[PDB]
């Protein structure tokens, strides 16, 4: 996954 | 000062955009120049409002991939320490204006058929600035390709792409990529049979299986070039260190356990821990088309299960690539 997400 | 898009993306490239990738930050399209593929990747910079749910980044911010991007894309052509393991750098620009309606379009293409997280770039002003990086077009990510590799051999050298070209960097440039989660390693078909690199001087060979690696995305990485060190400062980042489901969100926790939350050091054990999530990857959730049915391949099976079973005990991925066994 991405590290950081929108979220 | 900045270019328009038109620059970067004249007519015809531009109408041949079609979107492969997406973060909080950037959009990444697939487009041709001169017969030829590249990934475009964009971001919008130094603007005051929200662009999906989080503030732009400022240039100051994005600078430090950029300069990783260029100095691992150049280790192509070095002597001493030379991989092509990484992804090439074709250009650089920062371009000001709103978002062309052809990336919307493809943009809508994307979001129809695998859905976005993002919002329509639509509400970009004719002030908005942005940086466009064009990359070599690398293949499709080791995530898409769960069910799409031939067999286990083919993790091997996967494997040993990725160990031989974090070794090469981390001996030229004390390298960590420091996320190399399998959605920034991407694979594509080479008809040559073996890949070179050159590791302090010894010059090597590795068997492709068909494929050649490259690692994208340095968001998060760190090198050096005469004691200046470029770098992403999460010592203070407040979800990085929080994820669940998925090794890979261990993977920040125990990299922030070896750098005792200084992320300016050099700590190349940071590369063996990734290596360390890819290869559980391939031995847990990558499923092949032709399974170990013979004694050779259960062999193959054994010495990466091997491979993930002790690589842990190596301090960088130089010691993995030189004194490991599977690599022998
Ligand atoms: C940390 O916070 C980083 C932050 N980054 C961004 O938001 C910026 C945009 C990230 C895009 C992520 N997706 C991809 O990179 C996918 O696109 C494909 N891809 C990228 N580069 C290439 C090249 N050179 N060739 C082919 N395909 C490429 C690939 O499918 C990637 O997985 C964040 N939160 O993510
Ligand atoms: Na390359």
């Amino acid at each position: 996954a991405r590290k950081k997400q929108t979220a | 000062g900045p270019v328009p898009f038109s620059h970067c993306l004249p007519t015809e490239k531009l109408q041949r955009c079609e979107k492969i990738g997406e973060g909080v930050f950037g959009e990444v399209f697939q487009t041709i120049a001169d017969h030829t593929p590249v990934a475009i990747k964009i971001i919008a910079i130094e603007g005051p409002d929200l662009v999906n749910g989080s503030h732009q980044k400022t240039f100051e911010e994005i600078l430090p991939e950029i300069i990783i991007s260029k100095e691992l894309s150049l280790l192509s052509g070095e002597v001493c320490n030379r991989t092509e393991g990484f992804i090439g750098l074709n250009s650089v620009h920062c371009v000001q204006g709103s978002y062309p309606p052809l990336l919307l379009k493809a943009w809508d293409h994307y979001n129809s058929t695998k859905g976005s997280a993002n919002d329509r770039p639509d509400f970009f002003k004719d002030d908005q600035l942005f940086i466009v990086l064009e990359f070599e077009f690398g293949g499709i990510d080791l995530e898409q390709m769960r069910t799409k590799l031939s067999s286990l051999a083919t993790a091997k050298s996967i494997l040993h792409q990725l160990t031989a070209s974090l070794a090469v960097a981390e001996a030229s440039l004390r390298f960590e990529h420091r996320d190399l989660h399998w959605g920034n390693v991407l694979l594509k078909k080479t008809s040559l049979k073996k890949l070179h690199y050159t590791l302090n001087g010894k010059s090597s060979t590795i068997p492709s299986c068909g494929l050649q690696v490259s690692i994208i995305d340095y968001t998060l990485s760190r090198l050096e070039r005469d004691g200046i060190v470029v770098f992403c400062d999460v010592s203070m980042d407040e979800d990085l260190f929080t994820g669940d489901g998925d090794y890979q969100f261990d993977i920040y926790r125990l990299m922030k356990k070896e750098n005792n939350n200084r992320w300016g050091e050099y700590h190349p054990y940071s590369n063996v821990l990734w290596l360390h999530y890819l290869t559980d990857k391939m031995l847990k959730q990558m499923t092949f088309k032709t399974k170990c049915n013979t004694p050779a391949m259960k062999q193959i099976k054994r010495k990466i299960q091997e491979f993930h079973r002790t690589m842990l005990n190596f301090s960088s991925a130089t010691d993995l690539l030189c004194q490991h066994s599977l690599f022998k």
